[PDB]
């Protein structure tokens, strides 16, 4: 239906009456066909920014009868349900983590033949470790009487069986205070049904059916719809034997008023018999609507069963009769998403889902829009409400209350509802609800809190990695679509905040990302969408860095090709700490020259002089590299400094043991001789003797490559955290630590993966841990190997040597002469 | 066309694509069968390189009142490759690699090829070379050839008017895209080219 901002909003101040919830299933489960049919029934309409769909509202109202059903506090008979996307693949996994951590309730599909598989069972584990109320659906069952042709008793075994397995997960994994969680069919928290014809059901349904035939109130004509209940036919009696008096079996209640019905309307159509068909359909008051008919076959089944139990009205029941509002929930969960004091103003007021606290909104992704390159955040409001233009704090990863890293008071330029594809401006937006914010792109790269309150820590981070440690070349196999691909990459790195296109001097196009799995992605929608040109990808790579170990060994020098100009510089090497610095904006390029001084002389043991004099960093204006002007009395100096910086951008860029980005590179340019003439110290005369001087500099200051390195957490059960310790040991893993879960049998393994050691981890980890191990890397720091990336043998050597052949490069490795002066 | 055959030759940063050392043989030998000779080396950039070789070297607006207005080569590729090289940056400060030429004149034309000893900026190199040629500067259907400076390699100026009869081609000689501003290695030369690089024996005495 069609909805006014209004009618949004006021339904958002009835908080008692949403549900956030996600749907937790195997893509060949029916998972995009169920939630359509959500979608095509109770999905929510407003009354030219297009966004990348990541939830849906849907709508839907009840009776004052069925309001009373609800163990909740509520009020209202309209429900405002927020359906919010979920990955199609298990690996991954920080994703389907983000979704999770938003969402209170979730819709869990499970197949009648299969059953739970492993997939399903591992997000629903993580599931329930958010503290997420389970509610299940049996689907595909068409294909057990079609195929199967099974049984109205097997049927039933087969259903048993299956919420038999969910439970033994549900009671083994979720938490003994949110108390008995495990679906009951008898309980209305689990349906049965086929997408694909479109329908399913809940006992609740059939026993508000048979609610009066029978004299009942449905609390007990429910229970009786389930589990071990018969009705004989004769003695129109309601036993608890499968047998009467004499010995004859008796048909189960569920069986007989349940899955009878379903079965004959089956064997009727599907058989043809126009006979019964008519007298079988008035019986259940199923009228055909003319044209529906003269169908026959699947094609009338597919209708009749539609009409019959409408698949999305069972689910939506569910959903507002028992998963939690975002107020039941929050005031169990709200510890575990607070950081900070359980007793904390805010924690308080997360638990109170309080609108009138300071704000406490989460932000779980950053989606692509069509205004721009920009991209408009989503997330949940914890706690207080957010408006329009209200400033807000942005406290990053990094952030910590007691420091001011990572923080960006700003105002929120706007508060915007995330209708799936389309976006409707709103003022404001109480505790309780998922909302999206317009503005925050540059202050967020993906995940953060939003908060008022100066005291306030941030709220259950999820690690994310802007650092592109892998990367490949892209060429168009027809020359022809190259502007195709000039444009798709620059379409691309629109759509993604942490994938990267650009160019290498050598002019290729690159791609590079946070993975193995997330480039590998970002090429298929390349190939595919944003270029849709065939093209030539190379293997994969890892992102190496080249750095030095010491000082130059001795002055390093080169001349322009005038041979008037004259560069002396030597390079050192700069400390993780400072590097580290610089990567997380405590030393920056864009400070006051004086302040950043001071702050690496103090914090860092810099003499405030040399800081005082920094040129530039790199690469790209803002690397972990530096230039520092040591020179003395240099007339004309100053001159010259852009062509400098110029350079060092190339040579920290590129640097000269293969290609790769120099990192913690100190360059003290120590002398200089200029031509009095400036038209004889141009760029096209500085730029390369500074750029070969820096070469030559670097290849004296005794040389070193580093390689990136992963910090994996893996979930997994106690008997499977075998196989982690098993393939950590063939990829050179370091564990770093292994704690359980108070409870559960759940291990949650933390180690160090060389990222070039990581192509295929999730294949291999697949196969040794039976699938049952939850993986979750990203990016944590870079490793300088030891070995002499000079030496062909040597271990480093080795990736240089083959790198270099790659890259069609001289085999070996220039000396500094070659960069030197020719003298 | 003297480009020998296999495929559309271009200029890369990258290297000259479709330009074997094999190719330059069959070029250099069928360039000397319909009567020309290779007089030097001449490197410049990329763009550069493109219109000379499909398209000549053509001078373009030169100042009548520069008496030693001409294209300037070398025998000695090292010395040509000083050139080979954007002279500029571009707008985001790279100044890439360039390319170098092979210059092949009309067999005919060796008649006004000169030498000196003198250095072309000298007061008496004026006069002198003017002595060789026959006639006041700029050089026109003449070449001289004499020290790019005291004690520098030497360095060949075309008239402008032999210059346009010129046929030039790539050489087998690449330029480093990694090292932009190094001297030329001796051993990146091929030996092959190194073969049919002789100079012819110029004059030092006027006709
Ligand atoms: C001002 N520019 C259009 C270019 C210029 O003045 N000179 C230029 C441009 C390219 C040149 N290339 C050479 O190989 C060469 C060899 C010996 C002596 C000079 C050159 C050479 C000279």
């Amino acid at each position: 239906v069609a909805f006014t901002v209004d009618q949004m909003r006021s339904l958002m101040d009835k908080v008692t009456n949403v549900r956030n919830m996600s749907v937790i299933a195997h893509v060949d489960h029916g998972k995009s066909t169920l939630t359509d049919s959500l979608v095509q029934r109770a999905g929510i309409i407003s009354a030219g920014i297009t966004i990348k769909s990541t939830a849906i509202s849907l709508y839907s109202e009840m009776s004052d009868e069925d309001v009373k059903e609800i163990k909740q506090k509520t009020d209202g008979n309209s429900f405002l349900i927020n359906l919010i996307d979920s990955p199609g693949h298990v690996d991954f996994s920080s994703e389907v983590t983000a979704a999770l951590r938003v969402t209170d309730g979730a819709l869990v599909v499970v197949d009648t033949i299969e059953g739970v598989c492993v997939q399903t069972e591992t997000v629903l584990r993580q599931a329930l470790g958010e503290r997420i109320k389970p509610v299940v659906v049996i689907n595909k069952v068409d294909r057990a009487l079609l195929e199967l042709q099974v049984s109205k008793e097997d049927l039933y075994q087969t259903f048993a069986r299956t919420v038999e397995s969910v439970n033994v997960i549900v009671s083994t994994y979720a938490d003994e205070v949110l108390g008995d969680v495990q679906v009951y069919p008898a309980r209305g928290t689990v349906a049965f049904g086929s997408g694909l014809h479109g329908w399913a059901f809940t006992i609740r349904q059939f026993a508000t059916r048979y609610a009066k035939k029978f004299g009942v109130d449905k609390a007990k004509m429910m229970d009786r719809l389930w589990g071990d209940s018969f009705f004989n036919p004769k003695t129109k009696k309601w036993t608890n034997k499968d047998t009467d008096a004499e010995g004859k079996p008796l048909e189960r209640a569920f069986n007989m008023f349940i899955l009878d019905p379903i079965f004959r309307l089956f064997t009727a159509i599907m058989n043809f018999k126009k006979d019964e068909i008519p007298v079988l359909l008035e019986k259940l008051e199923i009228v055909l609507k003319g044209d529906e008919k003269d169908l026959e076959g699947k094609a009338l089944l597919k209708v009749v069963m539609r009409k019959f139990l409408p698949a999305a009205d069972a689910l939506l029941e569910m959903i507002v009769l028992h998963l939690p509002s975002p107020v039941t929930a929050q005031a169990y969960r709200a510890e575990q998403l607070y950081e900070g004091p359980a007793d904390d103003a805010n924690c308080i007021a997360i638990k109170n889902c309080d609108p009138k606290a300071d704000l406490m909104l989460y932000v779980s992704k950053m989606v692509p829009t069509s205004d721009k390159g920009r991209f408009y955040a989503f997330g949940r409001v914890f706690a207080g409400t957010v408006k329009s233009g209200q400033k807000v704090r942005i406290q990053g990863p990094n952030y910590v209350p007691g420091k001011k890293d990572d923080l960006f008071i700003k105002a929120i330029q706007r508060v915007v509802l995330m209708m799936g594809r389309f976006v409707e401006p709103i003022d404001d937006c109480p505790a309780g609800n998922i909302i999206g914010l317009v503005g925050i792109d540059q202050f967020l790269l993906k995940t953060g809190t939003l908060t008022t309150s100066e005291t306030a820590h941030n709220m259950k981070v999820m690690k994310f990695s802007v650092s592109p440690v892998v990367q490949v070349a892209v060429e168009v196999k027809n020359a022809n679509d190259l502007p195709k691909l000039v444009e798709g990459l620059k379409r691309l790195s629109k759509s993604d905040p942490c994938v990267l296109t650009y160019m290498s001097e050598s002019g290729e196009h690159i791609v590079a990302g946070t993975g193995e799995l997330h480039l590998e992605i970002c090429l298929q929608d390349l190939e595919h969408d944003h270029a849709g040109v065939p093209l030539k990808i190379s293997p994969p790579v890892v992102a190496y860095r080249e750095t030095v170990e010491s000082e130059s060994s001795q002055t390093a020098l080169s001349k322009s090709p005038n041979k008037h100009n004259r560069i002396y510089l030597k390079a050192e090497p700069i400390d993780e700490e400072v590097s580290l610095a610089i990567e997380n904006g405590i030393i920056n390029p864009r400070d006051d020259f004086k302040a950043r001084a001071r702050i690496m002389a103090d914090d860092y043991g810099w003499d405030v002089t040399d800081a005082r004099k920094i040129w530039c960093f790199g690469p790209d204006g803002n690397g972990p590299n530096l230039v520092i002007d040591q020179t003395k009395a240099v007339q004309y100096l100053h001159e010259i400094k852009d062509s400098v910086v110029a350079a060092f951008q190339w040579a920290t860029k590129e640097g000269p043991i293969f290609g790769e980005e120099m990192r913690s590179v100190r360059v003290n340019i120590l002398d200089v001789t200029l031509h009095a003439d400036a038209i004889h110290r141009g760029g096209g005369q500085i730029i390369p003797t500074m750029r070969r001087a820096t070469y030559a500099g670097f290849l004296l200051a005794d040389p070193k490559i580093q390689e990136p390195v992963f910090l994996v957490e893996i979930q997994c059960p106690e008997q499977a955290v075998g196989g982690i310790y098993s393939v950590l040991n063939k990829k050179r893993g370091q564990v770093v630590s292994e704690e359980q879960r108070p409870g559960t049998p759940l291990f949650t393994v933390k180690a160090y993966l060389p990222v070039n050691e990581s192509f295929g981890f999730t294949g291999e980890l697949r196969q040794a841990t039976g699938g049952q191990a939850f993986p979750q890397m990203v990016f944590d720091h870079w490793s300088t190997l030891g070995s002499d990336p000079l030496d062909p043998t040597s271990k480093a050597g080795e990736i240089v040597l083959a790198a270099r052949k790659r890259h069609g490069m001289k085999e070996e490795v220039p000396g500094w002469q070659e960069y030197y002066d020719k003298l | 066309e003297f480009l020998g055959d296999g495929g559309d030759v271009s200029f890369s940063t990258r290297g000259t694509q479709n330009w074997t050392v094999e190719r330059l043989l069959q070029a250099h030998r069928q360039l000397e069968e319909r009567g020309y000779v290779f007089v030097g080396y001449h490197g410049t950039f990329l763009e550069a390189a493109q219109s000379i070789v499909f398209g000549g070297v053509r001078a373009r607006s030169q100042d009548l009142d520069a008496i030693w207005r001409g294209f300037y080569i070398a025998g000695d590729p090292a010395l040509a490759y000083g050139y080979a090289q954007d002279q500029e940056p571009d707008a985001r400060g790279r100044i890439r690699n360039g390319a170098l030429l092979r210059v092949y004149v009309p067999r005919s034309s060796l008649p006004g090829f000169y030498r000196t000893s003198l250095t072309l900026a000298a007061p008496e190199a004026a006069g002198e070379v003017e002595r060789l040629i026959g006639h006041p500067l700029p050089l026109r259907l003449d070449a001289i050839t004499g020290p790019e400076e005291e004690g520098g390699r030497l360095e060949t100026i075309l008239g402008w008017p032999l210059a346009e009869r010129t046929v030039v081609i790539p050489s087998a000689i690449p330029t480093d895209p990694r090292n932009v501003g190094g001297d030329l290695d001796p051993s990146s030369i091929p030996d092959k080219e190194q073969a049919i690089s002789a100079l012819p024996d110029y004059a030092s005495q006027p006709g």
